[PDB]
């Protein structure tokens, strides 16, 4: 608009500029064009100087001025959504009892948790996060997602008094287990809220179906609930943060990206993996084809606080590793000692929200973003530990993007577009390192309930997956920090392994991780590796050639 | 010592740094891979704080802590160190005497320009401070040309002063983050490199003729001796070019670049010219790039082209469109852009850089903004000049040009005239925007009046009479002398005159009026000379109906001429085909007719003579001449050269052509004796030698081709009588062999190499070299008496000496027109603007005025070869053929392939049986690659058109082993060369340029060789020859 005309009046030193005038007749030049664009930025408008030069007249150029950042949508979005990779995986795997596949948490607030306040916060949090209203409709024999407006019954609400019952814990356990099973994916609330009142205060149970949440989305939901609760309890109208790009648009962009040349250029890598992974096979104590989830036992190992603190602060420096590189190199040695396999395929969950779509902002978007990608670890070269950590470290940077591309090629990309891929590496061992287990316990307005029991959000959530669903991963390994202790959890079917064989694996894990912490913390110098230098394609033999050669030049 | 901890990071070189590292390793013939900035700082700088602020600057920039590692790697790398302190040398000279200060300073500065930076060792900046006086500090910076362009210094010195103001006042820093050059790398990776190169491959499509500017001498050395010629346009003109730019809606830079294009169009002559613009290859698409330090500055082929009638406004817009379209792709390095051209490395040879903001008064501009202790009071810069000419332009209140020119290769008179022409273009274009690209004059009035001196010198007061009277006025002087002889029988001058009177009287009784035409179908015999002169005393146009020609073309000459009468002998009359009476010259009535003269009613302008020729158009052309044309030529020939009464002169040429019916009168009007060859003997060189022995012929006429041929009969030329004194020649672009130089020297021969196209007059320009060493391709000559030779452009405008253009011929030596298709007179003839009311004739010949004032020959414009850059002078190829002793007779011709693409070819006759590849190899020594014949055919004899020129249209077009995949010369060396090139197996000594290789592969090659062959071998070796065996001397 006429902002741009006034900027020509300034930068071309001219008054009474006509609405039609031509930049070169006005005495303009490329030196004026850059200054015009450098002026519009102070109004948050972006214009290309190339467009200003090609279209030298006020109106032609004004038709191409854009805002310097995209405004993400504020409305109540609705309508169809394409199934993202992990959602299509979920409906593909066809669990028995799919409706009861949840995530949950129990909050606590010693000074009480007034019903109408939380109901009003729920009305807002579900209206604002345009994915917690999904419906899965099974039309035409496929499954098709529909995201719906203020059609009523956004969530299911219940309130109970437990103060009169002598066993509060068993009462809340029983009723939360009763809530989990009531999920309808078709035409019903995916969010179940239950308020339990207790002699020492009130508790909030949230259960949300896994198709619409993940760990980051729980951090979003807790901080937006805390802000809404504070706002309403003080008395002002509830004002949640600005909505980033809604899950519908993310799905549409992921459909449109799934066929681009950028993703398909990863095919030679995932081919080079799968063709090499084919015969890699985990031994079992018993051959049994499937097990229901009630067969999942688990067991835990804990590092002491002093060894945990060495891990988190000191041990990374000797190779510039991330925490995962050390936890995986320990898992590698643990499998090498326990199985005596030469090679192993481990599935890694990623946080999923990578910059795959250049315009996309997703940090405030709620949905199931988790990406699955396999990582083949060498166990052959395990002898010199110094050189095994470098090999494992390098694998994690060789992997394209952060593996988000693998699941898109498997479940979204068009079947003629993807070539040699032969997606036959099912999960056997799966790994995920959670950070601080503090997605919950990070605002003073409430805290993780003592009564949480089987309803936790992590791996030890007994209640949130159906007892009669199938075990889709043989070993599921998760780390977390609690009380400043690292706790590594091994979840396995008691029909596929005996307890003494997983106790071996978890003790052999603990010795090899303590070896890696000691090794990387006793090593005084720092040894960078080729992934640390900006040379695209550097290799160890070449990097030590150049570090001999600089020592001979200088 | 070094420990691994010191390296911050490592990077692949960007294409610009690849360019500079190629240069800095190959082009080590000189040491100036270096920029030097000299700054003066009046006031009171504090030496310690300024020394500190330079170290904070070096710690701040990763560029300044880069070292470039290249010697043995898979690929060159940047390596960045966390600390790399640059040398700062401080000198106090406050006590020194003023001449000793300025001496010691200038010595240090010159030594600093000469000391090289080792890219893998030395810190790639130097500083020295000189404390002159007590308040007059000076600083000298020098950096390697690989770090950053000169302009980046305006960023760096702003950082420096911000640091110094901080370190003095103790205030903490206000400097923003360094904008990372890796951001531009990721953008170079984002761009579709194929689509970019495809664009330039489309821009350079029609680029046949390579542009040049006139160079005093060949480029025998890369060592510069720079000079600067600087000049400005007046206020009234500099505001006018800005107004012209505003009205046509283009930038003033596009006005300046279009004016420079129009200059390069008038130099040369081509409507298609190209020169290097220099562009800040900083894409506006990237954040912070105007504060980003590195090599962004790049050169791109600016290319101006016009249509014939295009007005300056239309060209100015077409250039504007082209430069806006080019703007996306200007980040492509010139060495890639060169890869797409047919010319490769040779594409650009001068620059035109326009500077709205110089470094002075952008560095010096800071003054009022800060309380720093000093005022910066000059800055000077020295840079590696890469091109023999750079035109700087600074748009200001006066448009200040500066030619940075190599005084080794440009005469300062060339550069001065270049500046005068550049102003005269600007003057015309500014006074009226709508003028065409033709009819813009280049010339200042001094050179205009100098060129209009050539018409006025060589003027003459010759008597310009009617023609046959001049023979009369000679025959009266010595009638008894023998005038003409044929076989063994002759005429006296009296007999010739009387017999002409008889024929003329009889023709007049037969009704011949002087304006009429009469054919001369006659044998080269006594009767034929009498024929010509009798028809001429009847006044008529004596049509040269050559009896040897096929009857169809003779019938054309007869009918198209509508001739009433013909003079013949009997036996030829089988060739007559027309409703025409015919005077048998033997008839008894002519013998009974009076021998006395008859009263001349003739006038000097009357229709004198006619000719028909071979040609490119199908119909016979029908030239015509007037008596005044012979009068002027004859007086020039007789008074300014020699033919004499004692000379035995051959009419050595066939009667069908221009020279023959001038060499005749050239003998009679001087009083010599004409000998006629019995015309079968004209085909028998051995019998011509015998005839010249028998008759002692003293003056000769040789066709250009005949002169190429005769002296190869080396034993007959040794046997030749020493009576020869003058040779006359005609036909274009004579080739002189050193052998025939020897044979001219043996007899001190006056070779009159005349020239002139038959339609204006038979010759108009003259060269001779009686004792002096002869050029192997003799120049045209001087203009002769009462003629104006000119060189003009398509606007009929003059153009400066030493530059090529179309030859125009004017004066007394110009015919009336063509007899039929008479509007060809309008296509070929004009009234001379430069001698108002003199006739002028447009040749299509390309010609040039030379430094000594001779005219120089470049051939017919329709025939203009322009193969792959080069306006190839074909006579040089023929010269290197004919000077090769194993060749007798050889011819070079322009031929086209099945696409219509031009290629050079040769037709060769040998002295002896040999493998023809030997003479191809001899040319491969004697000639550049662009001018060796593409293929060769070998023959027994080469025929000719009857004018003596080779029948190139009749000669038949030509038609129509070193691989080493298992036959190594030395196994290791060739296998490595193959493994480096990778795209193909390689031949025994295969050629990297025929393989189309590139500089980046070359650096990878040498750096591979340095580790894999262990040869400490100069990269220059690979650019001298790609022949693999050269490494054998280095590895031993
Ligand atoms: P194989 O083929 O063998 O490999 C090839 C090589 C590598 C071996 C080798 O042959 C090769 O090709 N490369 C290296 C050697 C070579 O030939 N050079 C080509 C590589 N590129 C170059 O570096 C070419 C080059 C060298 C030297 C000079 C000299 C200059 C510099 C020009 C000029 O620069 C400026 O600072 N001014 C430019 C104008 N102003 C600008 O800043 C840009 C204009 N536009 C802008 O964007 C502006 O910045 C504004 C103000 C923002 C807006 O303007 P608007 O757009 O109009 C300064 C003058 C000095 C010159 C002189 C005299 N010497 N050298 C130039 C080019």
């Amino acid at each position: 608009e006429s902002i741009l005309v006034s900027i020509w009046q300034n930068v071309l030193g001219i008054e009474k500029i006509g609405i039609r005038d031509n930049f070169y007749s006005l005495g303009g030049d490329s030196i004026q064009a850059i200054q015009v664009v450098a002026r519009l930025h102070s109004y948050q408008l972006k214009l290309e100087t190339k467009d200003l030069l090609n279209y030298p007249t006020i109106e032609q150029v004004a038709l191409f001025v854009k805002s310097t950042t995209r405004k993400s949508d504020q409305g109540i979005i609705a309508g169809n959504v394409p199934l993202t990779p992990i959602q299509k995986w979920f409906f593909g795997k066809n669990f028995t009892n799919t409706g009861h596949w949840n995530q949950s948490s129990v909050l606590y607030r010693p000074e009480g948790f007034d019903p109408k306040v939380i109901q009003s916060v729920m009305d807002k949090i579900i209206e604002h996060h345009d994915a917690l209203r999904m419906v899965y409709q099974h039309e035409n024999g496929n499954v098709v997602q529909h995201n719906r407006g203020l059609g009523g019954q956004l969530y299911d609400f219940f309130s109970y008094n437990l103060t009169a019952q002598p066993d509060v814990q068993q009462a809340i356990e029983a009723e939360t287990q009763r809530l989990h099973s009531s999920m309808n994916l078709q035409e019903g609330p995916l969010v179940k809220v239950a308020l339990f009142q207790t002699l020492h205060g009130d508790h909030l149970f949230l259960a949300i179906h896994h198709l619409v949440v993940d760990g980051i989305s729980w951090r979003i939901l807790f901080e937006d609930l805390a802000t809404g609760y504070a706002q309403a309890l003080a008395g002002q109208a509830i004002s949640l943060p600005e909505k980033t790009d809604s899950f519908q648009s993310w799905s549409q962009w992921l459909q449109e990206y799934a066929n681009e040349a950028d993703l398909l250029s990863e095919i030679p890598y995932w081919e080079s993996l799968e063709s090499q992974a084919k015969n890699v096979s985990l031994p079992k104590d018993y051959e049994v084809t499937d097990c229901k989830q009630k067969s999942v036992r688990n067991m835990r190992i804990r590092l002491h606080p002093e060894e945990t603190e060495q891990l988190l602060k000191h041990a990374n420096q000797a190779y510039q590793t991330e925490i995962n590189d050390l936890l995986l190199a320990a898992l590698g040695l643990a499998f090498a000692e326990w199985s005596k396999l030469a090679q192993i395929v481990i599935h890694l969950e990623g946080h999923g929200r990578e910059d795959i779509i250049e315009q996309a902002n997703v940090a405030r978007t709620v949905g199931w973003f988790t990406s699955q990608y396999p990582v083949l670890l060498d166990l052959k070269q395990t002898a010199p530990l110094s050189d095994y950590i470098k090999l494992t470290k390098e694998n994690m940077r060789k992997i394209p993007r952060k593996g988000i591309g693998y699941d898109i090629l498997k479940h979204v990309t068009l079947p003629e577009n993807r070539g040699s891929l032969s997606f036959r590496v099912q999960p056997e061992v799966t790994f995920n390192y959670l950070g601080q287990f503090d997605a919950d316990m990070r605002t003073e307005l409430f805290t993780r309930s003592p009564y949480s029991g089987g309803n936790t959000l992590g791996a030890d959530g007994k209640n949130n997956l159906s007892p009669e669903s199938e075990v889709y991963t043989a070993l599921n390994i998760t780390g977390l920090i609690e009380g400043g202790e690292l706790v590594l959890t091994f979840s396995y079917s008691s029909e596929q392994y005996r307890e003494e064989s997983i106790q071996q694996l978890s003790q052999s894990y603990q010795k090899h991780l303590l070896a890696i912490i000691a090794h990387c913390t006793e090593k005084k110098e720092v040894e960078r590796t080729p992934s640390d230098f900006s040379v695209k394609g550097l290799q160890m033999e070449e990097m030590d050639d150049i570090f001999e050669l600089l020592a001979n030049r200088l | 010592v070094f420990s691994k901890e010191q390296v911050q990071d490592m990077y692949a070189l960007t294409p610009m740094q690849e360019g500079m590292l190629f240069h800095a390793l190959l082009d080590q013939e000189h040491n100036s891979h270096l920029v030097q900035m000299s700054i003066s700082l009046q006031g009171d700088l504090d030496v310690g704080l300024f020394t500190d602020s330079l170290h904070v600057l070096v710690e701040r920039y990763d560029v300044f802590r880069t070292l470039f590692l290249y010697e043995k790697l898979k690929q060159p790398l940047q390596v960045v160190l966390k600390q790399r302190p640059i040398p700062i040398e401080f000198y106090d000279l406050s006590a020194c005497d003023e001449s000793e200060k300025q001496l010691r300073y200038t010595q240090y500065k010159r030594a600093d320009q000469e000391r090289t930076f080792h890219l893998a060792k030395d810190p790639l900046m130097r500083v020295a401070l000189f404390q002159m006086s007590q308040h007059d500090y000076q600083v000298i910076w020098s950096f390697h040309h690989i770090l950053m362009d000169g302009w980046c210094f305006s960023i760096i010195f702003d950082d420096l002063l911000a640091i110094y103001l901080s370190l003095q006042n103790k205030t903490a820093l206000s400097l923003e983050p360094v904008q990372p050059y890796s951001r531009f790398i990721n953008w170079l990776e984002k761009q579709n490199k194929q689509a970019a190169l495809n664009y330039w491959s489309d821009y350079l499509e029609a680029y046949e003729q390579k542009t040049t500017l006139p160079k005093k001498e060949a480029a025998f050395a890369k060592a510069f001796q720079p000079t600067q010629y600087r000049f400005s346009l007046n206020r009234t003109l500099t505001k006018q070019l800005g107004t012209i730019a505003s009205q046509n809606q283009v930038t003033l830079s596009t006005v300046i670049q279009t004016i420079w294009g129009v200059l390069l169009q008038k130099y040369n002559a081509a409507h298609d010219v190209l020169f290097g613009s220099v562009v800040s290859g900083r894409p506006t698409d990237i954040v912070g790039i105007d504060k980003m330090v590195g090599l962004f500055i790049n050169t791109i082929p600016f290319r101006v082209q016009a249509k014939a009638g295009q007005t300056f406004s239309e060209l100015l817009q077409a250039v504007h469109k082209r430069t806006l379209q080019s703007q996306p792709y200007e980040h492509v390095p010139l060495y890639d852009i060169q890869t797409q051209s047919v010319l490769k490395q040779e594409l650009i040879d001068h620059l035109l850089v326009i500077e709205n903001y110089p470094l002075v008064e952008a560095l010096q501009k800071k003054a009022l903004n800060q309380q720093i202790g000093f005022t910066i009071t000059a800055v000077e810069m020295f840079e590696p000049t890469n091109y023999d000419l750079t035109v700087m332009v600074m748009p200001k209140e006066e448009l200040a040009f500066r030619f940075d020119y190599n005084a080794a290769l440009f005469d300062e008179q060339v550069v001065q005239k270049l500046a005068g022409h550049l102003q005269q273009i600007a003057d015309c274009v500014a006074n009226n925007s709508g003028v065409e690209l033709c009819q813009i004059p280049l010339l200042t009035e001094a050179e205009t009046s100098q060129l209009l001196a050539k018409r006025t010198e060589t003027a003459a007061d010759y008597p310009a009479a009617t023609m046959h009277e001049l023979f009369s006025r000679q025959a009266e002087k010595t009638p008894e002398q023998v005038a003409v002889v044929f076989a063994d029988q002759h005429l006296t001058y009296r007999e010739l005159d009387e017999k002409s009177n008889q024929l003329a009287r009889f023709l007049r009784k037969k009704g011949i009026g002087t304006g009429s035409l009469v054919g001369t179908l006659l044998d080269r015999s006594l009767d034929m000379i009498v024929g010509i002169l009798g028809v001429l005393k009847a006044g008529g146009a004596f049509v040269p109906i050559d009896p040897e020609l096929p009857a169809e073309r003779i019938a054309y000459m007869l009918t198209h001429s509508r001739v009433p009468l013909v003079v013949t002998q009997n036996h030829l009359r089988a060739k007559v085909t027309t409703p025409t009476e015919t005077i048998d010259i033997n008839t008894a009535v002519i013998g009974e007719e009076s021998r006395a003269p008859i009263e001349s009613l003739n006038q000097p302008h009357d229709l004198f003579y006619i000719i028909y020729t071979s040609g490119t158009t199908g119909q016979p052309k029908g030239v015509m001449l007037e008596h005044r044309n012979m009068a002027n030529l004859m007086h020039f020939t007789f008074d300014q050269t020699n033919i004499a009464f004692h000379e035995k002169v051959l009419q050595y040429t066939t009667c069908s052509f221009d020279v023959c019916y001038q060499e005749i009168f050239s003998t009679l009007l001087s009083g010599g004796q004409l000998y006629l060859i019995t015309n079968e003997l004209r085909r028998h060189v051995e019998k011509l030698f015998a005839f010249i022995q028998e008759k002692q012929i003293s003056i000769l006429s040789l066709p250009v081709s005949f002169l190429k041929f005769i002296f190869n009969e080396q034993d007959y030329a040794q046997s030749f009588p020493r009576c020869v004194k003058h040779i006359i020649t005609a036909g274009e672009q004579l080739v002189v062999t050193h052998e025939l130089q020897k044979y001219l020297r043996q007899h001190r021969v006056f070779l009159h190499n005349h020239y002139g196209p038959s339609e204006t007059h038979v010759v108009t320009t003259c060269t001779m070299d009686p004792g002096q060493a002869i050029p192997e391709l003799p120049p045209i000559g001087k203009p002769i008496s009462n003629t104006g030779i000119y060189i003009l452009d398509e606007g009929l405008q003059l153009k400066p000496e030493g530059i090529v253009g179309e030859l125009y011929i004017s004066g007394a030596n110009v015919g009336r027109g063509y007899l039929h298709q008479p509007e060809l007179t309008a296509e070929k003839f004009l009234d001379n603007p430069y001698q108002p009311g003199e006739r002028m004739y447009r040749t299509g010949d390309l010609a040039r005025w030379l430094p000594d004032g001779q005219l120089e020959f470049l051939g017919r414009i329709d025939h203009q070869v322009k193969i792959r850059g080069h306006r190839i002078e074909l006579g040089e190829i023929e010269s290197r053929l004919l000077n090769h002793p194993a060749i007798k007779e050889a011819v070079v011709i322009d031929r086209a392939d099945e696409t219509g693409g031009k290629f050079l070819c040769a037709y060769v006759v040998l002295q002896k049986a040999l493998s023809d590849e030997e003479m191809r190899a001899y040319l491969a020594q004697a000639l550049p690659e662009y001018m060796i014949p593409s293929f060769f055919v070998t023959l027994e004899r080469i025929p000719v058109t009857p004018n003596g020129k080779t029948d190139r249209r009749a000669l038949p077009k030509p038609e129509g082993d070193y691989v080493a995949p298992t036959t190594e010369l030395e196994q290791k060396l060739v296998a490595i060369w193959e493994q480096i090139l990778g795209v193909s197996p390689i031949g025994i000594q295969d050629h990297f340029f025929t393989l189309g290789g590139h500089s980046l592969k070359a650096i990878q090659l040498i750096s591979r060789i340095q580790k894999e062959c262990q040869a400490d071998v100069p990269l220059r070796v690979l650019f001298e020859q790609p022949t693999i065996q050269a490494l054998a001397a280095y590895v031993e």
